[PDB]
Parts: structure tokens; C-alpha cells; sequence
RNA sequence: AUGGUGAACUAUGCCUGAAUAGGGUGAAGCCAGAGGAAACUCUGGUGGAGGCUCGUAGCGGUUCUGACGUGCAAAUCGAUC
RNA sequence: UUCAAAUGAGAACUUUGAAGACUGAAGUGGGGAAAGGUUCCACGUCAACAGCAGUUGGACGUGGGUUAGUCGAUCCUAAGAGAUGGGGAAGCUCCGUUUCAAAGGCCUGAUUUUAUGCAGGCCACCAUCGAAAGGGAAUCCGGUUAAGAUUCCGGAACCUGGAUAUGGAUUCUUCACGGUAACGUAACUGAAUGUGGAGACGUCGGCGCGAGCCCUGGGAGGAGUUAUCUUUUCUUCUUAACAGCUUAUCACCCCGGAAUUGGUUUAUCCGGAGAUGGGGUCUUAUGGCUGGAAGAGGCCAGCACCUUUGCUGGCUCCGGUGCGCUUGUGACGGCCCGUGAAAAUCCACAGGAAGGAAUAGUUUUCAUGCCAGGUCGUACUGAUAACCGCAGCAGGUCUCCAAGGUGAACAGCCUCUAGUUGAUAGAAUAAUGUAGAUAAGGGAAGUCGGCAAAAUAGAUCCGUAACUUCGGGAUAAGGAUUGGCUCUAAGGGUCGGGUACGAUCAACUUAGAACUGGUACGGACAAGGGGAAUCUGACUGUCUAAUUAAAACAUAGCAUUGCGAUGGUCAGAAAGUGAUGUUGACGCAAU
């Protein structure tokens, strides 16, 4: 789950995820948070384990 | 004072014609080469009800003499014409009900409808259900054709003016009592907001020349002159006479 | 109004953000005079006119 | 979303390039008014349709199971 | 059994609008709902709808007529006086 | 239990009747039934040959 | 005794908001919106529902094979095969009488 | 007086939608039957017309000159209509 | 409304359990539209607010929450709105919208300098905005959250656009065969141009069918009652989109040639322009079987245990009935001086430009396979507390779903599911009130006046005046009857009869007869007072929102007037301006 630029569409998220995190994205669902911010629900293909890629970027 | 009712109509806000369902504009064909040198054939593909109109319309399709295509016109249905009939339109054309012929090319006594005032205006006179004009003579030099219009007036127009042989379907429509308000309601519902009519004598004087008074009365002569000004003209405008017309009518 | 234009949703977001008490550390600043948040809004009391 | 009965066409589906996974379903039903029998359903998952072959004959079932291509993933039950 | 002594179809209006108005309507109303002989196909299947318009049940022909009757006496004579004039332009 | 008594022609006197006899069961429903029953007999009586079409055709219009 | 609700924002009973009630595998009732019914195509000549032709909504005729949109005789998905019988006889007879019309008025020109 | 802002109420036309328990009455059309010398007159059905009708919801707002009259309410509440 | 427990400094008011009730599917239920904007959810929490209280809250503090190729927007056009060449106007600006305008863009050929110049031929269509109820490409079921779901998860589809290749089909008779025909199909080339159709359309009526509901039998389970009675009462027994085969009223074809006229609808319409009959063709609304799919969901049992919470099982079956109810739909019929949108978009046909095989071509409207589908909305309330009424106001504010009995019924009255039990509380019961009732004898004497109140009332049967436009008046008036229980009679369906009847299944209607009671029985609920006249408006209809609903306005009918377009009436400062006018005297305008 990423907070994403309002200017960014579903394509620009899928691409910016692969480039910044070296992962395959299955599909991207977005919604506008009720404070004027974009939330991306980014789902990875079965090869990549999200939990691992999540404490590889650091948060936990 | 106020602006009286007949003055508000010219602005046309709530008084414009109720037009959505109309079939189109009834018109003779454009007075092209074929019609003014020979004649052209068409088929009435349908005769149909035009909303708000007395008389049925006749959809009559022709060939386009200049492009490979069908071009359809909207005629007023002359009584007796039918689906599948062949309509001929032209200077040299048979004198049969439904065909359109220049007034010069029909004998006297011919009975035609939808006739042109000047040639080519695609139909001016004798259009309401049941009406027609009769040709009452010819003047071959200047090729005028004297006709008599439904009012009784006897206008003289060009012999090139076009009319359609016969009378207009749907006659007698005005012999049946409307019998009740609703019939008149649905009548004017598909024409225009002219109904119902409050009498100027039932309003206060702001509203109408006839308004006010402790009894309901006109108060002065209801014959208003032609030279009267807007807001004055209500009643019997420019009446040359008045009262129950007794004795035979029928212009001499 | 259960199906919004984004213009309205955006303004709605800004109003939410503005709806918070005075951040209490500001009260401790030198020469501070703001006692409370004097522009607090509430849906049941004042409608924000779109 | 499609039913099949041509046992020849079936094996042709099971070796169609896009077909990677299949599944066999075992049901206990009855025979015409009386005793029970063992119905098997061979379901072949194509790239846009799920073909399923109903083999009511228990004997025809076993012979057809080994007939399956060896390189086909076949979820049992 | 005879149901009404004179009103006939006009009985739907009951007592309203005055005997004479009802009488005039009953005439044209009887005129307008009736089945007429078809010129083209020789059956009595012409009926109205939309005053002016008269179409035949089978044979699907539609004739322009009078508002509450197929042929109106005016258009009738006009037919003949055109028939007369036409013949003046061949013989 | 009450439905059973009703089936036994009970609770149906003039003092248990609030809707009109026509509202309770329309005349037309009665007719359409009877005239369809009569119309059905003439067909089978003819199709079996018990009655020739010339008597059938008359009985139809009298039905 | 179980009641139901629309499944789309539109709350009114418009012709584009027809509903069907349906019993699902969950053992409960649930609405399912129904597209407006399709009507049959029509003979341009006569006007009857011309037979042979499948009856869909117009955009759906693009998701169906050509055999569903025609019949094998001339003027297939267009005219009602008794009108075709008629525009054949009419054609043939008029072309025949047209020949008759010429040599008759050719002899007229040779004797008049 | 001058320049401006309003048809979110309401009045009227237009466009596009939507809504209205259950009863009474029994108009044309139609089928069969009876009388009569004739002209013609009758009867029983069928059918289901109407700015018809009893009456809810709806729309209205007649009377109590009822409640209230520093109100629930700057027009409401009850009964009746 | 009540009892008790829990919680808490504190409990009429919070939480839980128990009891009493309510809303009674025209809801106090389950959702939405407009409007609100976080009220949604969790946690904490009571200074102010919730006109008593408060530990509770739509409050306060802190956080969390709204996931889409298929639902909406987006596209289209409706009344309308409004740029543009222009025409007015000192000017802000007014007018015109295809309008006196040199108004614009697609298919592919030409290229092998090479990218797009020109060689054809079309089209003269001439902005654009305007529907979260009109038109419209395409999704379902199960599971899942504290709070999201036709959006997540799972499984199963479908549409559109872009690529494409293998298989099938087709061709040496190049562009498929079969059927007499209706027409059939897995396919079965088709440019310009033209044409047809679908989008695409009122209303009411009865009749036919579908679905969901309602009622009900047998069985297989679980629950309640059991002093006594009840093989009983309650409850579970489900099957989505999509796919294959099949399924139709109507329509149509072939054989045939009809008076002794026949077929036939509830409703009289059809036949020598070919009926009755026999045989065929078509639409697939809709239903059936199967795939989806029992692996789901539903109901039970049998063991496991602080846990994540499992595990093993079984059953999920077969039917009945219809003037039932809601809705859908069909073939008809009634009505009109009313005849009941538009455009986008999609298909078909007519046409035959062209291109195309024997040593191998044409084929992507047949099958299968590849990729992709953005942007914004998505929480919740929708009201006696989330909207508007200064407010948590007895007001106002568009709509879908809709069980059982009584009964004509969506009435009233009681119930099931669901939701409530919210409205300061305690003690008394004076006067006077407000709202609900009853009164001996009289019976309008009361009063401006029968104001108020009372009386009446359903249904079946009997009976019914003047007068009348013959339609009415009329429920005129006036009468009788009405429970319970036990019987009788009449009214139907379905199947074999050589080319009279039998057998069996299922429905409340109506009439008649006995018995019976403190003479009661439309037992609550529901439900017209009637008559004789005068004045007045014909009638249905309309108005003074917030003191006037009427005799006032309207209306049909009657009558008068103006006008043939270079026109009548009307608008504007002006105009290459506008209404009537998509008009034409059976018209428009004015009385
Ligand atoms: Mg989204
Ligand atoms: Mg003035
Ligand atoms: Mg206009
Ligand atoms: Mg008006
Ligand atoms: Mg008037
Ligand atoms: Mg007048
Ligand atoms: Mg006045
Ligand atoms: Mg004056
Ligand atoms: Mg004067
Ligand atoms: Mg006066
Ligand atoms: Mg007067
Ligand atoms: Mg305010
Ligand atoms: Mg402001
Ligand atoms: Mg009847
Ligand atoms: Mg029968
Ligand atoms: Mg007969
Ligand atoms: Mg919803
Ligand atoms: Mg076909
Ligand atoms: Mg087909
Ligand atoms: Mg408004
Ligand atoms: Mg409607
Ligand atoms: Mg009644
Ligand atoms: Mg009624
Ligand atoms: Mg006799
Ligand atoms: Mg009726
Ligand atoms: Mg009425
Ligand atoms: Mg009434
Ligand atoms: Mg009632
Ligand atoms: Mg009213
Ligand atoms: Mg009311
Ligand atoms: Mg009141
Ligand atoms: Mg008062
Ligand atoms: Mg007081
Ligand atoms: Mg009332
Ligand atoms: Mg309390
Ligand atoms: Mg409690
Ligand atoms: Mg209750
Ligand atoms: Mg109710
Ligand atoms: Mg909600
Ligand atoms: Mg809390
Ligand atoms: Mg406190
Ligand atoms: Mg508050
Ligand atoms: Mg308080
Ligand atoms: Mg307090
Ligand atoms: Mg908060
Ligand atoms: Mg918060
Ligand atoms: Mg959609
Ligand atoms: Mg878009
Ligand atoms: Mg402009
Ligand atoms: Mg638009
Ligand atoms: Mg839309
Ligand atoms: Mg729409
Ligand atoms: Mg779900
Ligand atoms: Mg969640
Ligand atoms: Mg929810
Ligand atoms: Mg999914
Ligand atoms: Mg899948
Ligand atoms: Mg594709
Ligand atoms: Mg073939
Ligand atoms: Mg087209
Ligand atoms: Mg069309
Ligand atoms: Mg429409
Ligand atoms: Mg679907
Ligand atoms: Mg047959
Ligand atoms: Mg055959
Ligand atoms: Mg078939
Ligand atoms: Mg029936
Ligand atoms: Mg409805
Ligand atoms: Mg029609
Ligand atoms: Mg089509
Ligand atoms: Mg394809
Ligand atoms: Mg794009
Ligand atoms: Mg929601
Ligand atoms: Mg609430
Ligand atoms: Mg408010
Ligand atoms: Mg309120
Ligand atoms: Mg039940
Ligand atoms: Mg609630
Ligand atoms: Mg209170
Ligand atoms: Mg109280
Ligand atoms: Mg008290
Ligand atoms: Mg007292
Ligand atoms: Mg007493
Ligand atoms: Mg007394
Ligand atoms: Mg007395
Ligand atoms: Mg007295
Ligand atoms: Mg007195
Ligand atoms: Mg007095
Ligand atoms: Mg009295
Ligand atoms: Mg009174
Ligand atoms: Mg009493
Ligand atoms: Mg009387
Ligand atoms: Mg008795
Ligand atoms: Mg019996
Ligand atoms: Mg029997
Ligand atoms: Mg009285
Ligand atoms: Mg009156
Ligand atoms: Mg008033
Ligand atoms: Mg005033
Ligand atoms: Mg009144
Ligand atoms: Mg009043
Ligand atoms: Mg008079
Ligand atoms: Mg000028
Ligand atoms: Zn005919």
C-alpha cells in the first residue's frame, strides 16, 4: 500500500513500482483517501513475497 | 398599468408553438427543371397524422434527377389519395386528383389545394383540412389565373403557381362538438398556450381595458380603431360593422 | 452528495484537515497570543456552503 | 463453462498448448431408480473455457485417468 | 335486449352536455367508428384512426378521407367535376 | 382448522358476507368457465365423431 | 416474505431499470437487473417481423455470425420473401410490357 | 432616481421520467331466443364505455368559527370534510 | 413500562439477561435520489452540548476507513443554451446558428532519393454545451471487514480495442452446399454508392403464459408442547452470470379447392386476394435437462481444547393445488379535432469496384490461441436527530422491495421476519380545563341558525315517487334477513373406446333443510341519514399559500371582429431582429 501522487495514473504507479523496487506487479487498484491523497493497492505476482519486499524497504 | 395579455404573446416565451411531435413542414417539391418543363413521378409511401394539424400529411418520395438517391417530400393529403398511388408533378401532367400542376395548365372549375402565392413558394393557400381553391378564369397574356380562396376572396396569381388537384382530407372535423373542456384542452395542448381565455372584463383595470367596475361591463365602445396603439387594441379591432349577421352572406 | 465532483471532494478534504484543535505547543511560543482555534467548524452547527 | 462427450476431442484438449492444469471430481450418485454408482468428471481448464467430461462408467474412468498426458497438472478430488 | 331507447353509443356521456350536443356527436361518432367497404380489395375492412386517415385491415391500403367518414360529399363531387374536366382535355 | 370448516361449507352465511356476490366471485369468471367447458365438449364430441360438424357448428353459436 | 433492493444508484422504476427476482445458491433472494427486451427486425417492404433472423439489441448483432443476420435467398435479412416474390413478378412483367409498349408505338409511327 | 441580483418558494408553457387499495354502475359492438299478415316490436345473455360513481393512498382544505394562540409550528394539530 | 446483574465515585436514564409491549411489511423493516460532508468505524472520554440525568451520544479527544475494463459519470441527443463570416449598437454588448461566408476530412494510391509531396474519387455533413430518472458495449455466484465491496478474495464469464497464428471451411465448375417452399448451417471474399431495419416509444380493459411470493402432501433432520389431547406445532431441504441441446403464442410455406357455409375468441372475426384439414418453416420472451455445480451454501450428528481453533462424518429427496398476490410478457380489444421524442450507435440488403488457385491460392462475420482496458465517484444519513425549516422543531422534502388471518381489499384490527421500547421523573386525583364517554321523562322548547352531537351504514332478498335532455332521478323512499353447528343438491379436469358409460385427480361458490342459544349473530373493526321546496351556478374543473372556495374564474355551446403573407395581432434601442409559423381561413389573432 503506497501513498501516491494525485497526478499519477494506474500505469505510472505500476511502472514506478517495478523501477523503484524490482518487482512484478499483477494489478493496481487506487482510491483517493478522504484528505486529498492517492492510495495504491499494488498486488505482486506470486513470484514476489510482499512481506519480504516490505521489510526490505524498511517499514515494519 | 400592466402589460395586457395580447401584448405578452409577441415575446414568445410561453406562447411559442408546441412543435416536438410534428411530422415536418408540408411543402410542394422544389420547382425544378422536371416540374416546369415536363412532369415527375413519385409514390406516396405513407399518409400520416401530423400532431396539432387538422389534415393528414402525405409522404411522397421521388427520384433525385441529378444524384442517384431517393428524395422524400411532405405533402398534405388530398382526399382520395392513398398509399401506393403515383403522383405526377409538372407542367405537362394529367389532371388527376393528387397531382400538382401549374395553375395555367388546368381548365376553369379545377379544384386544387396547397396552391402557391408566387410560383415556387412551395404551397401557401388552401391547406387546412377541408379547404380548396377554385380557378375562375385565365388571362393568357400575362398568364394570370383568377382563383377564389376559402375566405371567398378572389386573388389573381401567376399561371406558373402550382396547386395539387383535389380537396384536403379530414373535412367536417369542425362539425363535431368538442363537448367538454378536456377535449379543447388536449386540442390546444398540441398547438400553443392560447387556452383557456380569461375575459378582460373579469380582471382589474391594471390588466385590461375592460377591467374593473362594480358591475362587469365594457364601459366604452368595444370597437377599436386600426390606428389604435398596442395595449388599446382589444375587442373588435377596426370593425366595419357589428351585431348578429342576419341575412344571406356569400359575397356577391 | 454520495456521488461527487472532484472539486467538491477536494474542498471536503481541506475542511476535514482544518478541523483540529490548536496544536498545544504553539501556546508555549514566545509572545504567543493564540489561546485556542477560533475557526473550528462543525457539520451540525454551520454548513459550509459547498 | 462447456460440456464435452467426445472422448477423442477430450484428449485433444488435454494436449492443447494453453492447457496446463486439470482436475478430476468424484461423485456418488444413483442408477436410474436404485443402487448407487460412481460418476467421474474430467475438467480441463482452457485459457478461456472450462471443459468438463462426465464419464459415468467407472471402468471408462480408470482407463481414462492414466490416459491423461503426463505433463498435465491434475488436481485430484 | 334493447338497452337504451335513443342514446346508443352516446350513453357514455350520460346526462351531461345537453341532449342536442349529444345527438350531434352520436351521429358523427357512429359515422367514425364504422367498418367501410375497401375500394381496392372489395372487403369491408376500412376503419379509421386519426381523423382523415382510413386504412384497410388486410390489403394494408390507407386512404385519405373525411374527418369522421371515408368519403365526404364535397370531395365526392370534386372527384366527378375533375372527372368531367379531365375528359375535356382528351376528347 | 378454519380452512377445513370453510371447505365444509361453513362460515358462509349472509352474516359472514361483506363483499358483494360479484366481488366475492365475478359473473364473468363463472361465464368464461362455463362457456369454455361447453366449448371444449363440442370439440371432443366432434373429433370423436359423436356429432357431425353441421350440428356442432349450430351448437357452437347456441352455446 | 423476503424483500429485495436495487443494485444500482438509480432508485426509480425507469425502463432502463427493470428488475428480476432470483434465488441464488446462498439460499436467499436477490435482484438482478434485466436489459430491455429486444424486438424483431422488420421487412422494409411490408413490415412483418421477417423470419429466419435472430432478434437481439442492435449493438449485439456485431457479436454474432452472419448466418444469424440473413437468409439464403436474395434480399435476405431485408425483405419478407413474399415481397421478393412480388418485386420479381412486378419486375419481369414490367420489362415485358415495356417491350410491348415500344413496338406498338413504333408501328404507330409507321401508320398514322 | 440610477445601476444591479433573484423563478431553491410560487405562477405559466416546454423537455424527459415516475405514481394512483378495493367496490357500484353497466354505454357501443356481439351471440342465441320470442311475437307479428306485414311494417316491425320484444327477451335472455355477452361485452366493459364514461372529464360516471362509493372510497383509501394521493392531491385538497369545508366546518367545529375545536386544539394551539410568549405554539410542535411566523399557518401547526385533531375531528369532520 | 418492569425485575435483576455487570460497570462506575455516582446508575429512573449506560451494558447484559429476563419480563411487558409497539411499529404490523402503505413499517418504527431492507435501500437509494437531492442535500449534507465524516456524522461511518475503533479507542479514549464528560468541562460545555443532548431545555431531568448521563458512566451513554450524530458531543469531546485520538486514530482508522470509501479498491471497478463490466456500477455511474464519461458518449448521445431533448426543451433549451451558445461561439463563428457577419448585421445592430456611443458602448458594456444586442441579433443570427446554417445564418447573403472561398467554412472542412476520409480512404488509399502514388514512394523504393523518403518521407509524406501529390495522382484519383468521393462527403458538402458546417461548432460546441445541455439527462448520475431519457438513449447506451460488456459480470455473476460464494467467501471476506471494527468500518469496503456487482469494486477485495476465490471460482466461473463477458465486451471493446490491438495484435495474430494453428486447425476447420472454400477453389481445378474459383468466391459453400442442402430444401418444392417457408428456410437450414461452424464457416461460406465484397470498395464507392444507395437502401432497409434495429435504437424508437400513449393509455386503459379483459383473456393467456412466465417468474418470485403465498398455500399444501410424503420423507430425511433439528427445536417447542405434552396432567390430559395432538402420526402435532415451528423450522432446514438452495442452485448465479455465462454455455450446449431443447422449448412459442404470432407469423409463414407445401398438398389441397370449401353452401348444408365452415373454423373460431371471454370479448365476431376469418376464408376463391384459397378457409376447415394434413404435413412442414421461423422468432427463443420463457421453461426444461446438462455443463457452471456441490468442491458452494443450508441443516444435523460425532469427537478434539487456554490457544491460531480445527477434525471426522452423515442429509441436502420426491411431489400437489390456483378468478391467489406482486411483477413481467404475449395476442387482442376501447379511446382521441390527443394518434402518444431525438441523436449517438449496431446490423442487413441492393450494388459489383476490385482482388483472387493446381502444382497450389483466397479466406479472420467458424473454433482456438496473445496483449491491453485509463481518469473521477464509491463511507454513512436520507429523516418525529445526519437535508430545509435560527434547533436533536408534532412542519416540509422524489422513489424501489412488501408475509399470515379476518375481509371485497395494499381498509381497519391482531400476528411472523426485521427494528424499536426513543418522548424528565415521583406523589396525589381540588376547582377550571383539553381529549374520550353515558344519561330518567320531554325532544330544538336551546340558537342568528340543529353549531356540536346523535341517528344511519356491510351484504342477500323484496320494494321504490315527482320529474327528465330518457342517459337519469335511485342505495330514492320503505321493508325483511345475517351466529354456531350438522346435513342435502347443483356447478369441473384428465386419460383408452371398431375405420352408452367407465376410470381417477383437484377446487370455494351459490341455493335449500334440520338442530342449537337469556332473540343473539356486518356481535370488535368497518360502514350513506332521509324527504318536500325557494334562490343560484349547467355539469367535472380553478383562485385569494397565511381570516373570503362562493353565486366568483374556467368550460363546452352561441355570437361578433381582424387578416390571402408586400398580411392580421404582437415583441425590440436598433437590425440582414423576433412570436403566431414545422402555420394558411375546417387557420391564426381579438372580444
Ligand atoms: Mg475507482
Ligand atoms: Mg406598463
Ligand atoms: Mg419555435
Ligand atoms: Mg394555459
Ligand atoms: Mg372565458
Ligand atoms: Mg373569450
Ligand atoms: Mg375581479
Ligand atoms: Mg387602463
Ligand atoms: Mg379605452
Ligand atoms: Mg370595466
Ligand atoms: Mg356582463
Ligand atoms: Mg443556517
Ligand atoms: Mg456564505
Ligand atoms: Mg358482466
Ligand atoms: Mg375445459
Ligand atoms: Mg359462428
Ligand atoms: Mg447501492
Ligand atoms: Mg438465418
Ligand atoms: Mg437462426
Ligand atoms: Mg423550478
Ligand atoms: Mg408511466
Ligand atoms: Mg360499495
Ligand atoms: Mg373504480
Ligand atoms: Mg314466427
Ligand atoms: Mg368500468
Ligand atoms: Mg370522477
Ligand atoms: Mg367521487
Ligand atoms: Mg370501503
Ligand atoms: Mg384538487
Ligand atoms: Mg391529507
Ligand atoms: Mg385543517
Ligand atoms: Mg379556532
Ligand atoms: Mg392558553
Ligand atoms: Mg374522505
Ligand atoms: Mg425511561
Ligand atoms: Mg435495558
Ligand atoms: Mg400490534
Ligand atoms: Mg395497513
Ligand atoms: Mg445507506
Ligand atoms: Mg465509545
Ligand atoms: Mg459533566
Ligand atoms: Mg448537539
Ligand atoms: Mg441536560
Ligand atoms: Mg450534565
Ligand atoms: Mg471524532
Ligand atoms: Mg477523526
Ligand atoms: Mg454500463
Ligand atoms: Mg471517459
Ligand atoms: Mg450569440
Ligand atoms: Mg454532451
Ligand atoms: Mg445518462
Ligand atoms: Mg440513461
Ligand atoms: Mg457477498
Ligand atoms: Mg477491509
Ligand atoms: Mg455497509
Ligand atoms: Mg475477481
Ligand atoms: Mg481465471
Ligand atoms: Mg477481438
Ligand atoms: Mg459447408
Ligand atoms: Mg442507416
Ligand atoms: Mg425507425
Ligand atoms: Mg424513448
Ligand atoms: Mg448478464
Ligand atoms: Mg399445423
Ligand atoms: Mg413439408
Ligand atoms: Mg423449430
Ligand atoms: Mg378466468
Ligand atoms: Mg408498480
Ligand atoms: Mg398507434
Ligand atoms: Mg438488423
Ligand atoms: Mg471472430
Ligand atoms: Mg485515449
Ligand atoms: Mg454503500
Ligand atoms: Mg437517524
Ligand atoms: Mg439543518
Ligand atoms: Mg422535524
Ligand atoms: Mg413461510
Ligand atoms: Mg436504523
Ligand atoms: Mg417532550
Ligand atoms: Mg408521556
Ligand atoms: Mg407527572
Ligand atoms: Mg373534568
Ligand atoms: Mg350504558
Ligand atoms: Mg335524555
Ligand atoms: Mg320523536
Ligand atoms: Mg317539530
Ligand atoms: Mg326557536
Ligand atoms: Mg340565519
Ligand atoms: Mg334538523
Ligand atoms: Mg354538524
Ligand atoms: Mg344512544
Ligand atoms: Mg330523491
Ligand atoms: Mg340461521
Ligand atoms: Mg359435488
Ligand atoms: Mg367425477
Ligand atoms: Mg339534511
Ligand atoms: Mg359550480
Ligand atoms: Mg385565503
Ligand atoms: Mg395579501
Ligand atoms: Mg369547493
Ligand atoms: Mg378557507
Ligand atoms: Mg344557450
Ligand atoms: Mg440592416
Ligand atoms: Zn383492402
Amino acid at each position: 500500500v503506497f501513498q501516491v501522487s494525485m497526478k499519477a495514473n494506474k500505469y505510472q504507479i505500476k511502472k514506478a513500482v517495478k523501477e523503484l523496487y524490482e518487482v512484478d506487479v499483477l494489478k493496481v487498484n487506487t482510491l483517493v483517501r478522504p484528505n486529498g491523497t492517492k492510495k495504491a493497492y499494488v498486488r505482486l505476482t506470486a513470484d514476489y513475497d510482499a512481506l519480504d519486499i516490505a521489510n526490505r524497504i524498511g517499514y515494519i | 398599468g400592466r402589460v395586457i395579455r395580447n401584448q405578452r404573446k409577441g415575446a414568445g416565451s410561453i406562447f411559442t408553438s408546441h412543435t416536438r411531435l410534428r411530422q415536418g413542414a408540408a411543402k410542394l417539391r422544389t420547382l425544378d427543371y422536371a416540374e416546369r418543363h415536363g412532369y415527375i413521378r413519385g409514390i406516396v409511401k405513407q399518409i400520416v397524422h401530423d400532431s396539432g394539424r387538422g389534415a393528414p400529411l402525405a409522404k411522397v418520395v421521388f427520384r433525385d434527377p441529378y444524384k442517384y438517391r431517393l428524395r422524400e417530400e411532405i405533402f398534405i393529403a388530398n382526399e382520395g389519395v392513398h398509399t401506393g398511388q403515383f403522383i405526377y408533378a409538372g407542367k405537362k401532367a394529367s389532371l388527376n386528383v393528387g397531382n400538382v400542376l401549374p395553375l395555367g395548365s388546368v381548365p376553369e372549375g379545377t379544384i386544387v389545394s396547397n396552391v402557391e402565392e408566387k410560383p415556387g413558394d412551395r404551397g401557401a393557400l388552401a391547406r387546412a383540412s377541408g379547404n380548396y381553391v377554385i380557378i375562375i378564369g385565365h388571362n393568357p397574356d400575362e398568364n394570370k389565373t383568377r382563383v377564389r380562396l376559402p375566405s371567398g376572396a378572389k386573388k389573381v396569381i401567376s399561371s406558373d403557381a402550382r396547386g395539387v388537384i383535389g380537396v384536403i382530407a379530414g373535412g367536417g372535423r369542425v362539425d363535431k362538438p368538442l363537448l367538454k373542456a378536456g377535449r379543447a384542452f388536449h386540442k390546444y395542448r398540441l398547438k400553443r398556450n392560447s387556452w383557456p381565455k380569461t375575459r378582460g372584463v373579469a380582471m382589474n383595470p391594471v390588466d385590461h381595458p375592460h377591467g374593473g367596475g362594480n358591475h362587469q361591463h365594457i364601459g366604452k365602445a368595444s370597437t377599436i380603431s386600426r390606428g389604435a396603439v398596442s395595449g388599446q387594441k382589444a375587442g373588435l379591432i377596426a370593425a366595419r360593422r357589428t351585431g348578429l349577421l342576419r341575412g344571406s352572406q356569400k359575397t356577391q | 452528495a454520495a456521488q461527487k465532483s472532484f472539486r467538491i471532494k477536494q474542498k471536503m478534504a481541506k475542511a476535514k484537515k482544518q478541523n483540529r484543535p490548536l496544536p498545544q505547543w504553539i501556546r508555549l511560543r514566545t509572545n504567543n497570543t493564540i489561546r485556542y482555534n477560533a475557526k473550528r467548524r462543525n457539520w451540525r452547527r454551520t454548513k459550509m456552503n459547498i | 463453462a462447456r460440456e464435452i462427450t467426445d472422448i477423442k476431442q477430450f484428449l485433444e484438449l488435454t494436449r492443447r498448448a494453453d492447457v496446463k492444469t486439470a482436475t478430476v471430481k468424484i461423485n456418488k450418485k444413483l442408477n436410474k431408480a436404485g443402487k448407487p454408482f460412481r460418476q467421474t468428471k474430467f475438467k480441463v481448464r482452457g485459457s478461456s473455457s472450462l471443459y468438463t467430461l462426465v464419464i459415468n462408467d467407472a471402468g471408462k474412468a480408470k482407463k481414462l485417468i492414466q490416459s491423461l498426458p503426463p505433463t498435465l497438472k491434475v488436481n485430484r478430488l | 335486449a334493447k338497452r337504451t331507447k335513443k342514446v346508443g353509443i352516446t350513453g357514455k356521456y350520460g346526462v351531461r352536455y345537453g341532449s342536442s350536443l349529444r345527438r350531434q356527436v352520436k351521429k358523427l361518432e357512429i359515422q367514425q367508428h364504422a367498418r367501410y367497404d375497401c375500394s381496392f380489395c372489395g372487403k369491408k375492412t376500412v376503419k379509421r384512426g386519426a381523423a382523415g386517415i382510413w386504412t384497410c385491415s388486410c390489403c394494408k391500403k390507407t386512404v385519405a378521407g373525411g374527418a369522421y367518414t371515408v368519403s365526404t360529399a364535397a370531395a365526392a363531387t370534386v372527384r366527378s367535376t375533375i372527372r368531367r374536366l379531365r375528359e375535356m382535355v382528351e376528347a | 382448522a378454519h380452512a377445513q370448516s370453510k371447505r365444509e361449507g361453513r362460515h358462509s352465511g349472509y352474516g359472514k358476507r361483506k363483499g358483494t356476490r360479484e366481488a366475492r366471485l365475478p359473473s364473468q369468471v363463472v361465464w368464461i368457465r362455463r362457456l369454455r367447458v361447453l366449448r371444449r365438449l363440442l370439440a371432443k364430441y366432434r373429433d370423436a365423431g359423436k356429432i357431425d360438424k353441421h350440428l356442432y357448428h349450430v351448437l357452437y353459436k347456441e352455446s | 416474505a423476503q424483500r429485495v433492493t436495487f443494485r444500482r444508484r438509480n432508485p426509480y422504476n425507469t425502463r432502463s431499470n427493470k428488475i428480476k427476482v432470483v434465488k441464488t445458491p446462498g439460499g436467499i433472494l436477490r435482484a438482478q437487473h434485466v436489459k430491455k427486451l429486444a424486438t424483431r427486425p422488420k421487412c422494409g417492404d411490408c413490415g412483418s417481423a421477417l423470419q429466419g433472423i435472430s432478434t437481439l439489441r442492435p449493438r449485439q448483432y456485431a457479436t454474432v455470425s452472419k448466418t444469424h443476420k440473413t437468409v439464403s435467398r436474395a434480399y435476405g435479412g431485408s425483405r419478407c420473401a413474399n415481397c421478393v416474390k412480388e418485386r420479381i413478378i412486378r419486375a419481369f412483367l414490367i420489362e415485358e410490357q415495356k417491350i410491348v409498349k415500344k413496338v406498338v408505338k413504333e408501328q404507330t409511327e409507321a401508320a398514322k
